[PDB]
RNA sequence: CGUUAGUUGCCAGCGGUUCGGCCGGGCACUCUAACGGGACUGCCCGCGAAAGCGGGAGGAAGGAGGGGACGACGUCUGGUCAGCAUGGCCCUUACGGCCUGGGCGACACACGUGCUACAAUGCCCACUACAAAGCGAUGCCACCCGGCAACGGGGAGCUAAUCGCAAAAAGGUGGGCCCAGUUCGGAUUGGGGUCUGCAACCCGACCCCAUGAAGCCGGAAUCGCUAGUAAUCGCGGAUCAGCCAUGCCGCGG
């Protein structure tokens, strides 16, 4: 059913369908399943409304979550601009963030390529 | 009432007394088959006594230590056979022909500078 | 009850110079416990062979410290005599125990 | 600038993070083992003379 | 192999059917060195030949591998002119590994999810004669034969 | 496997230790 | 990441806090480019050191935790 | 395989065992490490003028039993004046020195060598001695407590065949996922912390929460390896405060 946001998971184990959610890891999806109480083998497709509402309420309270973060990290980023620190431009310039290597590999986070000529 | 091998195979070393009788076989304080289980093998490392005869009218006890599960299993199969040649003397004419009486001498080559691995050089280019 | 270490560089002359201490406890001491061989403790270095880039082709050094001990029964001043002074160890350690 | 530099590295020095092993030999920054303060090179060099005690050439 | 014409490395017999033969094909089922799982897979497979078919496990791994032997085959040949598929006979020792490179790769190829059942199928369908395996068999036979032409050259 | 910090394997490969693999 | 103090630099206080008996200085010049900014040490413009040259940087409430080089960057056309 | 030798082996054999080879008792065995023995085409068949070649017996090992160290006259006007040494030449309020900071880490791109994957012969979690080289007293850190953890307390033992790093991992057994860009894969980025160091912005590694990218086995090309090898799985060391090691040199399964 329909649990954080405009969430709503399926047919799988709850732990795992949990998932589908941004802001639930794996990690936090134990968490929720024991201290509410539900067992995790179960398939949504068959468990208590009792249930489903005690794990709604949890975790919607608990913890930010589902675009309200999409919204916080693209406000961090945003903020890194600031009077503009030096992990602004790398975001601003679409560069790696964490002290690494732009020579070779920085793929993630560059387009596909942009292959040219050059060696004479 | 008693008797010995010292069966060995890369880096394993098995100490077997064989008694006669009964049949069960205690490997480090083990039944043969909670020491090797599942492991599909095992059933070869008594393989001299279905050799001799012997099938299972002996009990026997034996610590084997040192490196690998398959490499025991092995080592075992020296002393069982090493241990009936040492109580019987015409035990010999039978377990040559199908050599349970070799050492095997087989063991990890050393690695070499410059190789990755022994014998595996690394990747040539050219250009 | 006497406990003596004797490590080494050079195998051959532990078992030379700390075998006439198989020899001056028991004509002038009584039992002995023989020399034991302690596992030895081998220090391995390795040099690329040139002074520049050939990151293939080294050579192989190691230094071997060999570890040998020595247990005798009948501690006399009968024995601290020539087990006091009379000597062939040129490069060795010993420790003194009980 | 290897000479102002060889004895710098025999100073006690602002901080003890500075500080650092030189073949005492070959006055050389790189590749100094820590049971000889000996570059790799003076060193395969006297290993070979023998004046290293009880330093002899593996093989296995 | 220049010098020698090399010992074919003997094999230990089976610890259960004690043929050689098995172990040989257990080997090549066989990945990154681990033999267990590689022999359990094999065994697990002759049980899916019983709870299948009334018949004996090794009879029809025995018939099927006989029926995907090749008898010919095109052995290449460069001419300073053109390149000739030329067809030879199939000596004994490559037809016993064709056949049982050929199973596994056959078998790895086929659908259901697991090793054991994928086996043996394949060793089913093959004995039947009608196995993808033996696709890659009357396809060798037949591009021999098609090439029946240069089939005067074979050195 | 070992590049996921987060599995048992993770940590073998990395040497390191903690919640997803803990010092016995 | 630290958390024992701030491991910023004495030479730079000392000159903040004794600006701060009445001072407002923009000539305040520096090279400990790897001293925590302090709480609220705000309204004067450092000039921190690259390698090259000091940079002006007027400095705001929101900026806190961070080292001072952030701001200074080191290298061109990135 | 033998000889020599007992703070590592042991009911191998019997006694005590709070059932930890721990307690006497013993090196038989295993092992640790020093010296010896063994293989020579010596034996039998067959071919040959011989050397030797094909077989067979004995034997742990047959015909170079398996791995090293070991690199002929010389060749590449090969490499290195930046390890050092050295002829020659050039600088000598500077081409020397000392410091603070920055750079060696830049990034439209392109090759090399690798790592990790693309999964079910798989991933995950639980349990479950198969051990086979090394390092440790400005250290290895058993054990306790605090913390999901990194790590922080207290604190024992061992100048270490005695104590510690140390869990080997593949494996086995149970359970779970059901072919899904997934419970495959862990790149990227957000946040909160640990540690070493005067100091971690540029430029450390580690732990945890979140985020989860490309990748469904790779064109023309092209690399390695013939047996305990290849393939696969962990272990240690050197340098070193820490570490950008997936590298290197080594060990076994
Ligand atoms: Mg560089």
């Amino acid at each position: 059913a329909r649990i954080a946001g405009v969430e709503i998971p399926r047919n799988k184990r709850v732990d795992v369908a949990l998932t589908y959610i941004y802001g639930i890891g794996k990690a936090r999806a134990k968490e929720a399943l024991e201290k509410t109480g539900i067992n995790p083998a179960t398939r949504v497709k068959d468990l208590t409304e009792a249930e489903v509402v005690r794990l709604r309420e949890y975790v919607e309270n608990t913890w930010k979550l589902e675009g309200e973060l999409r919204a916080e990290v693209a406000a961090n980023i945003k903020r890194l601009m600031d009077i503009g620190c030096y992990r602004g431009l790398r975001h601003r310039r679409g560069l790696p963030v964490r002290g690494q290597r732009t020579r070779t590999n920085a793929r993630t986070r560059k387009g596909p390529r942009k292959t040219v000529a050059g060696k004479k | 009432e008693q008797y010995y091998g010292t069966g060995r195979r890369k880096e394993a070393v098995a100490r077997v007394f064989l008694r006669p009788g009964n049949g069960k076989v205690t490997v480090n304080g083990q039944d043969f088959n909670e020491y090797f289980q599942g492991l599909v093998r095992a059933v070869a490392a008594l393989e001299p006594l279905r050799a001799v005869d012997a099938l299972g009218r002996f009990d026997a006890y034996i610590t084997v230590r040192g490196g690998g599960k398959s490499g025991q299993i092995d080592a075992i199969k020296l002393g069982i056979a090493r241990a009936l040649v040492q109580y019987n003397p015409d035990y010999r004419a039978k377990l040559k022909p199908l050599g349970f009486l070799t050492r095997d001498a087989r063991v990890v080559e050393r690695k070499k500078y410059g190789k990755h691995k022994a014998r595996r050089a690394p990747q040539y280019s050219k250009r | 009850k006497i406990r003596i270490k004797l490590r080494g560089f050079d195998h051959k002359t532990l078992d030379a110079s700390a075998q006439k201490i198989v020899e001056a406890a028991r004509r002038s001491g009584a039992q002995v416990s023989g020399p034991i061989p302690l596992p030895t403790r081998v220090r391995r270095f390795t040099v690329i062979r040139g002074p520049f880039k050939h990151k293939d082709s080294r050579e192989h050094f190691e230094l071997r410290t060999h570890n040998r001990l020595v247990d005798i029964i009948n501690p006399n001043r009968k024995t601290i005599e020539q087990l006091m002074t009379l000597d062939l160890p040129t490069g060795v350690e010993i420790e003194i125990k009980t | 600038a290897r000479k102002a530099l060889i004895e710098k590295a025999k100073r006690t020095p602002k901080f003890k993070v500075r500080a650092y092993t030189r073949c005492v030999r070959c006055g050389r920054a790189r590749s100094v083992y820590r049971f000889f303060g000996l570059c790799r090179i003076c060193l395969r060099e006297l290993a070979h003379k023998g004046q290293l005690p009880g330093v002899r050439k593996a093989s296995w | 192999a220049r010098r020698r014409r090399a010992e074919v490395r003997q094999l230990q017999p089976d610890l259960v059917y004690g043929d050689v033969l098995v172990t040989a094909f257990i080997n090549k089922i066989m990945r990154d060195g681990k033999k267990n799982l590689a022999a359990r897979i094999f065994y697990d497979a002759c049980k899916i030949i019983q709870e299948k078919t009334g018949q004996e496990p090794l009879k029809v791994f025995k018939q099927a591998v006989e029926n995907v032997k090749p008898r010919m085959e095109v052995r290449s040949r460069r001419v300073g002119g053109a390149n000739y598929q030329v067809p030879m006979e199939v000596s004994p020792r490559r037809q016993q590994s064709l056949a049982l490179r050929w199973l596994v790769q056959a078998a790895n190829q086929r659908p259901e999810r697991r090793a054991a059942v994928r086996i043996a199928h394949e060793l089913m369908d093959a004995a039947e004669g009608k196995g993808g395996a033996v696709k890659k068999k009357e396809d060798v036979e037949r591009m021999a034969e098609a090439n029946r032409a240069y089939a005067h050259y074979r050195w | 496997g070992k590049g996921d910090r987060r599995t048992r394997r993770g940590k073998i490969w990395r040497g390191t230790y903690g919640k997803y693999r803990p010092r016995k | 990441s630290l958390k024992k103090g701030v491991f910023v630099d004495d030479h730079l206080l000392e000159k903040v806090l004794e600006l701060n008996a009445k001072g407002e200085k923009r000539l305040i010049k520096t090279w400990s480019r790897r001293s925590t900014i302090v709480p609220e040490m705000v309204g004067h413009t450092i000039a921190v050191y690259n390698g090259k040259q000091h940079v002006p940087v007027y400095i705001t409430e929101n900026m806190v935790g961070h080292k001072l080089g952030e701001f200074a960057p080191t290298r061109t056309y990135r």
